[PDB]
RNA sequence: UCGCCUCCUAAAAGGUAACGGAGGCGCCCAAAGGUCCCCUCAGGCGGGACGGAAAUCCGCCGGAGAGCGCAAGGGUAGAAG
RNA sequence: UCCCCCGUGCCCAUAGCGGCGUGGAACCACCCGUUCCCAUUCCGAACACGGAAGUGAAACGCGCCAGCGCCGAUGGUACUGGGCGGGCGACCGCCUGGGAGAGUAGGUCGGUGCGGGGG
């Protein structure tokens, strides 16, 4: 499903697309913010 | 085969290419779109008997002497088969920052 | 170690042996020993928890040497296992540990398969390449009955420096190894 | 009998490759227009000189059909039509030789190959034996 | 030659026959059932007709 | 086999066609030079002698060359020889 | 201890342990213990191994076994099977040799029934 | 049948049609992405205990005929495997 | 200034493969060991470090060989811009310029830069 990394209870949809049976399930990936430079941005 | 080829994955230019001999090690830079190799050096026909680690950090002492001898600051690494280690190339005199 | 008795017996006989029986032009030139790898098929990756991987401790045991899993290449169906992964396991064993291996087969394994007339010398066929198998994995001096729970049979290959078949049978008859005449 | 096929007319134009010599055996069939051999065409001829020269020698059928002929069942048009009505067409230009026998005397292969051209739709010459050829 | 390992100790393999083989393996202390002294060796199979030359005769 | 050939000296194959002259080369690595031999002789040397025996040239100026009828480009259609070339022979 | 070819007992009376080799039976176990000299009821998760090679040397020296045995068994199957005796034919096809009916019976050379037959 | 992709028809730039030929897509992948470092394929020949004639292993010949998630081309090991 | 060797490129098989002999003063490699760095889903085989006891045996270099390979002209057909005709047709013919592919003669196991080390 579509799913988006939020900045940590924060801004930032970060919008990937995971494979949800294959894992997910706090996807976490560090990523550049709109604000605040690098994070740690789990999904949804 | 060796078939590494770890040289033309370099098309920035100032080709340090180097070669880890049973023996000596030599190093030349080569400048590439003219291929005319520029400096060179080797090392038991150089200096020091063959502890090769030291010597193959003196050989490149020498030769960033020898860069600096005609004022070339920017090259860039060679030698496909290096597997980066004890061919020591730590220098200074070579803003390559290697 | 160094000093193998095998390989002494080679380097103190079997060389000027070969040479003196050849008419050789070189010390290197002799059918030198640098390679014995033990192979193990092992087609057994079934539900139920089907681990076997002692056997991978048992052929480590056996020579000195942990043995690695490799994975198939080709799925094929008839076999019902695919997809790459589940179990050959394969041992290289060079210089001294290759010779102590030889130590341990030559005069202790092989002296027993349970009838054993010989080995088997239409086996070369060209290369250096002596292959030869092997039945039951447990005549080998380390591993009795009660340290396993199936017949493991894995079979080995020994590659000399020889060029032709002739040479690795002068070289392999002498160091060791009986035939079938 | 492979790769996918109701392949199209073509055009039986310029004749080099199509038409060298005869190899095998002695006479030959040759061919000088260019036009579409069935296979109910070589089995015709090929027939009439086997039949001809009875329990005979040796005839070469040079050619193949390896072209599927399509014909339409008697409609409009809407695709390509069912394909193969008698089957397959050897496209044979000119200079080719189609048919060659072996061994049998010319009284036979004369009157033999001369029928093989009777059930052709081409006009044909026959040629006799010593083509081109290459060897030392 | 790596972390893991069999470490391969000297051990002597005595058998039962009374040879010594002097290796390396694991388990530094090991004997065996039979080795070298089986080489060529005993009971060989007595023919047919010699075993009906033996058997009877007129 | 004796045949009498000439020399083309660059003029016009389809009219050396035309007149019925079957054109061609001798040549081998040591000289090449283009040629005419007639037709009309040709056949009847070549049918007899075919690539297995050694023909000899006679030229316009005394060579009495010998060599070896090497390849012969048949017209593809309408059939006759449409071209030929002599392995000459060497010493 | 294994004792011919590899055939190991454990935890068993020597005198039917010694059984479980090929070419050994009752009799020979009986026998050919007491004759090197062993007391017959000792049991082999506690046998000397001085015993157990004094045994062996008696037992792989003197006739032939497991393997060399089999083998010729096998090999007087072959040979008996050779143009057509009585005894190798029937042995080609598995019927019985030394004398047994076969129109009911022979379930152990035979098979597996294979009940194909019947009228109406 | 209606959109998209691959050839071909397409006439050696491109584009080009028909209810012309022949196939596919409506996804997938947190490693099938990035980078660093290694390694070479399929096949055939032999030789090897169960082992298929292709499991796994060894040795030669193997320059791409293997692989690249998927159709088809283009490409490609001096990697995209 | 020339051959010898080492790297490094260019043209990309006219230099490749397979042969057939030679090389070891150096160079280069194999080697001798794994303590040292780092090593291999196992294996110092590879990679790496230490060494220099021995050897060119492989590997590589350098020569001869045409067997395979590769390149391959002169011609001449094919094909064809352009023109002009014949053919109810399938298609063909002539002139004008181009002009192959295969084939044949043959050519061919390098050529060449750059920096080192050596008589
Ligand atoms: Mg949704
Ligand atoms: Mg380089
Ligand atoms: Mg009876
Ligand atoms: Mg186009
Ligand atoms: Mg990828
Ligand atoms: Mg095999
Ligand atoms: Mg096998
Ligand atoms: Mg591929
Ligand atoms: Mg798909
Ligand atoms: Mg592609
Ligand atoms: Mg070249
Ligand atoms: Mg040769
Ligand atoms: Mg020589
Ligand atoms: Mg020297
Ligand atoms: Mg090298
Ligand atoms: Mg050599
Ligand atoms: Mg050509
Ligand atoms: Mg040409
Ligand atoms: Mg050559
Ligand atoms: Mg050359």
């Amino acid at each position: 499903l579509l799913l988006e990394c939020t900045e940590c209870k924060r801004r930032n949809y970060a919008t990937e697309k995971n494979k949800r049976n294959t894992p997910n399930k706090l996807e976490l990936r560090k990523y550049c913010p709109w604000c605040r430079k690098h994070t740690v941005h789990r999904e949804v | 085969k060796f078939r590494v080829r770890n040289r033309i994955k370099r098309t920035g230019r100032l080709r340090l290419s180097v070669f880890r001999s049973l023996k000596h090690i030599y190093a030349q830079i080569i400048d590439d779109e003219k291929g005319v190799t520029l400096v060179s050096a080797s090392s038991l026909a150089l200096k020091l008997k063959g502890n090769k680690t030291e010597v193959a950090r003196q050989v490149g002492r020498a030769l960033a002497e020898k860069a600096l001898a005609l004022g070339i600051k920017q090259v860039a690494f060679d030698r496909g088969p290096y597997k980066y280690h004890g061919r020591v190339k730590a220098l200074a005199e070579g803003a390559r920052e290697g | 170690p160094l000093d193998v008795a095998l390989k002494r017996k080679y380097y103190e006989e079997v060389r000027p042996e070969l040479i003196r029986r050849f008419g050789y032009q070189n010390v290197w030139e002799v059918p030198r020993l640098e390679k014995v790898v033990i192979n193990q098929g092992l087609g057994e990756a079934k539900e139920d928890a089907r681990i076997l991987e002692k056997a991978a401790q048992e052929l480590a045991l056996i020579t000195g040497q942990k043995p690695a899993v490799t994975r198939a290449k080709k799925s094929i169906s008839n076999f019902k296992l695919r997809k790459g992964m589940p179990i050959g396991l394969r041992v290289t064993l060079r210089r001294d540990r290759m010779w102590i291996f030889l130590e341990k087969l030559l005069n202790v394994a092989l002296p027993r398969i349970r009838d054993f007339r010989g080995l088997n010398p239409n086996s070369f066929d060209g290369r250096g390449n002596y292959n030869l198998g092997l039945r039951e994995q447990l005549i080998f001096p380390e591993i009795t009955y009660d340290m396993v729970d199936a017949l493991r049979g894995m079979d080995i290959a020994v590659v000399t420096t020889a060029e032709t078949d002739e040479e690795a049978r002068a070289l392999l008859e002498l160091l060791g190894f009986p035939f079938r005449k | 009998r492979m790769k996918y096929r109701k392949q199209q007319r073509g055009r039986l134009k310029g004749a080099t490759k199509g038409g060298d010599y005869v190899a095998f055996g002695d006479y030959g069939l040759v061919a000088l227009e260019p036009a579409w051999i069935t296979a109910q065409q070589i089995e015709a001829a090929r027939v009439a000189m086997v039949r001809h020269f009875r329990r005979g020698g040796k005839i070469f059928i040079r050619i193949f059909p390896d072209k599927p002929y399509t014909k339409k069942p008697l409609e409009v048009r809407m695709g390509k039509g069912k394909g193969n009505v008698e089957g397959y067409v050897a496209v044979v230009k000119p200079g080719r030789v189609m048919f060659e026998v072996a061994g049998v005397t010319e009284e036979q292969a004369m009157e033999a190959l001369r029928i093989a051209g009777h059930k052709l739709p081409i006009k044909t010459k026959i040629v006799r034996r010593d083509a081109y050829d290459e060897a030392q | 030659k790596e972390g893991i390992h069999p470490k391969l100790v000297p051990a002597r393999i005595i058998c039962g026959c009374g040879n010594v083989i002097e290796t390396y393996s694991t388990k530094p202390e090991i004997y065996v059932e039979v080795c070298s002294k089986c080489h060529p060796f005993y009971t060989g199979q007595q023919r047919f007709v010699d075993t009906e030359g033996r058997v009877e005769r007129f | 086999y004796r045949l009498k050939a000439y020399y083309r000296e660059g003029e016009k194959p389809s009219a050396l066609r035309r007149a019925g002259k079957l054109p061609g080369v001798m040549y081998n690595r040591h000289l090449n030079r283009k040629v005419y031999v007639d037709l009309v002789e040709f056949d009847k040397v070549f049918r007899q002698a075919s690539i297995h025996h050694v023909i000899v040239l006679e030229l316009p100026d005394g060579q009495s060359l010998p060599t070896l009828v090497r390849q012969v480009n048949l017209d593809k259609r309408r059939r006759r020889p449409e071209h030929v070339d002599f392995f000459v022979l060497s010493d | 201890a294994r004792i011919a070819g590899v055939e190991i007992p454990r935890n068993k009376r020597v005198d039917v342990a010694l059984t479980y080799i090929y070419g050994i039976g009752k009799a020979r176990a009986k026998e050919a213990l007491e004759k090197t000299g062993i007391n017959p009821a000792t049991r082999v998760k506690d046998l000397t191994e001085a015993e157990v090679v004094r045994l062996r040397e008696y037992v792989e020296n003197t006739w032939k076994l497991e393997g060399e045995l089999r083998a010729e068994v096998a090999a007087n199957i072959k040979r008996l099977m050779d143009i057509g005796c009585y005894r190798g034919l029937r042995h080609r096809r598995g019927l019985p040799v030394r004398g047994q009916r076969t129109r009911t019976n022979a379930r152990t050379r035979k098979g597996p029934r294979k009940t194909v037959a019947g009228k109406k």
